[PDB]
Formats: C-alpha cells, structure tokens, sequence
C-alpha cells in the first residue's frame, strides 16, 4: 500500500486519502486530520483555519496550526512560524525548496504548502484506520469518508465539515442552492464560456 | 437591510456570542466589539492607531486631556458640542 | 463600569458583586461570573485543549456541569446529537 496524500485544490475543496473530492466553503478553523480518534493516544492534530473564504477571491488566506510532540509550529503569511519548539527535535525538518515548505514531523507524517492556499498532507502505511478529520480515515473504502464527529455517515458535505469546527459556537456555513454556475457566473452564460 | 440569522462570518467579522453577551470582533482590522444585556458598547482597539484615531471615543494617545479635537481639528473644552 | 476599566489595565478583581446587591442582567440559567474563559465547554463541542490561549473575559455562565446547548445551560448527561 502506498503513501496518501490529502489537498485543497483551490478555495474551497478537499481531496481525501481514498479519493474524494468534495466541496465544503468554510470560515471558521476545521480540524483537517488528527490521530486523537475514538480510542487512541491522539499524538497529531494538524489543523486548518480559512478567513473570508465561503467565496473565493484575492480574499482567503489560509491558517495551519499543526500540533505534534507537545508543540505548537504554525504557518500564514508566506513564512512558517514556532510558537511552541517541540520535544524531539530530531525528526524536525524544513525543506524550502522552491515554490514549497516542504516539512517533516516524523518517520510517517509530512507536509507541503505553496506558500498561498495548498495542503498536502502525506501520511504513510503506518496507520491505516488511525485518523480522522476532514481529510477521512485512510482505510482505502473510498465511501466512508463523510463520517462526521458524532460517529455516522452523512451525505451532505456542508453538514460534516460544520461537525469538525474547533469553535462550537462561530459560524456553520450555510447550505447552497446546487447549479453548475458559481455566483458571477450566474446568469452571465457569455463569461461561463470563456472560464470554460 | 435584510435581517439575518446569528453568528454570522461574512468578510472577516465574525458575530459571534460569548458568555451570554453578543460580539463582534474583526481582529482582521483591528477591533473588537461587543453588548451586553442591558446595553454597555465597548470597543476594544489595537494599539496600533495611536496618534490615529479620532471620534467619539477620542484619540488613542496617551493625554487623556488633549482627546476633544473636533472633525475640523480643534482642542474644544465643552464634551458636548464636540 | 470601574470593575472593568481596572481589569483592562492589568489587574483584575474579585467577588466584588457578592455584597454590591448589583448583578448585571443575563438569561436564565446564567449568572455574572468574573473571568470566566471564552472558549465556554459546550456540548456538541470537540475535546480539543491549548488552543485556546486568549485572554480572560468577563461575563456571565453556566454553573460547573450543566453544558451550554443553544443558549441555555442543560446538564451534561442529556446532551443531545445532531443529524
Ligand atoms: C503625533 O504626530 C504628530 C504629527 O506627525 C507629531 O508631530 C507628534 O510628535 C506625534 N506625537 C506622538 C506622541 O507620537
Ligand atoms: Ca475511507
Ligand atoms: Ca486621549
């Protein structure tokens, strides 16, 4: 079995270990995998946090909390910053190398970020069906990926992510009418072809 | 003019509530706000608009004194017509 | 009005309200505490910890157990679930 690879290709969307692309425009923090899931010791909590990003624009940046080995390092604004230094620091690494911040947390846990919105997390054959968050279980059934917080499978992806907000008590974004055209390309068929 | 729900998190404000009292922060820009039951406005502000800022909570400097300086700019002694 | 203008500058008091025969408004359920934390344990909540780092806030909450659910504070065993 190979090495899984979350992302958020663009703004709003989420990539899961297994494969599942699926949209959920959020603006509050989410948690986007974490081990701490049910009966485990609960050592990673990588986090993800969005700012004006229901629609997207020049708007949404991002926010990354990752909380591995006691330790608080997180990243915005183009550099990556340490709040908290973590215990072993041995298995710490930071690699920017090109357009990325490549970054290692372990023998099984990586990071990517392209400096503006991207989130490949890559994980290797070590847990299988150890984590959770928005990004899935990593047990290779490609359609249990949606099951939220609260232990059930749901099918609405705007109700599962509002279920792995940090704060319980900000925004749960709201369920949009389905269509093919986003907001600007709504009734404006001309420029619907050109993006096209 | 259209009433909405609550909270709410549109353009980097998120209306939130915290401890019974209603707030509106916008740490984006550099505020927080809030109301209690009875009705108590407070505006919390960075330090960042010091020598700046300037309104009906007066100029975030440090003369507690010299903070009636009117639209036009103008030290003014009555707390009323300013 | 001068309980707060005093914690904002750094140093905060205490219980002034038990003999000041003055508590400010809340809902039922609640009543004024000093310094409680925002981030408020609620019930259809994620048991997460040192994130929330922020600073101390006055205002009114719910007694030790008896959860927040929907502005109103019910116990901890009849914590509901959502769908
Ligand atoms: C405030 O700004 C004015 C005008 O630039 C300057 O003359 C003055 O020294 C400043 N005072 C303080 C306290 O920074
Ligand atoms: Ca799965
Ligand atoms: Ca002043």
């Amino acid at each position: 079995v190979c090495d899984a690879t979350c992302s958020t290709i663009g703004m709003a969307h989420y990539l899961t270990f297994d494969g599942l692309k699926y949209l959920f425009p959020g603006e509050c923090q989410y948690v986007l995998v974490q081990d701490y899931c049910g009966s485990n010791p609960g050592t990673f909590r990588i986090l993800v946090g969005n700012k004006g990003c229901s629609h997207p624009s020049v708007k949404c940046k991002k926010r990354v909390t990752i909380l591995v080995e006691g330790g608080e390092i997180e990243l915005f604004d183009g550099e990556v910053n340490v709040k908290r230094p973590m215990k072993d620091e041995t298995h710490f690494e930071v690699v920017e190398s090109g357009r990325y911040i490549i970054l290692l947390l372990g023998k099984a846990l990586s990071v990517v970020w392209d400096r503006h919105l991207s989130i490949s997390v890559v994980l290797k054959q070590t847990y299988q069906e150890k984590v959770c968050g928005l990004c899935g279980n990593f047990d290779g059934i490609q359609n249990n990926d949606l099951t939220s917080s609260n232990l059930q499978v749901e099918e609405d992806p705007v109700d599962f992510g509002n279920s792995w907000k940090v704060s319980s008590q900000c925004a749960d974004t709201r369920k949009v009418p389905l269509d093919s055209s986003p907001a600007t390309c709504h009734n404006n068929i001309m420029k619907q072809t050109m993006v096209d | 003019d259209q009433r909405v729900s609550m909270p709410y998190a549109s353009k980097g404000l998120y209306l939130e509530t915290e401890a019974g009292y209603y707030k509106l922060s916008g740490e984006a820009y550099g505020f927080v706000a809030r109301i209690d039951g009875s009705g108590n406005f407070q505006v919390l502000l960075s330090d960042r608009y010091f020598n700046k800022t300037c309104g009906l909570c007066g100029n975030f400097n440090i003369f507690a004194e010299d903070d009636f300086m009117t639209q036009e700019g103008t030290l003014t002694s009555d707390p009323y017509d300013f | 009005e001068y309980a707060r203008t005093c914690a904002q500058e750094g140093m905060v008091l205490y219980g002034w309200t038990d003999h000041s025969a003055c508590s400010p408004v809340c809902p039922a359920g609640m009543e004024y505490r000093q310094c409680v934390s925002p981030c408020a344990r609620t019930c259809q909540s994620l048991h997460i910890n040192e994130m929330c780092q922020e600073r101390c806030v006055d205002g009114c909450s719910c007694p030790e157990g008896q959860l927040l659910d929907e502005g109103l504070c019910v116990e901890s065993t009849e914590c509901p679930c959502v769908h």
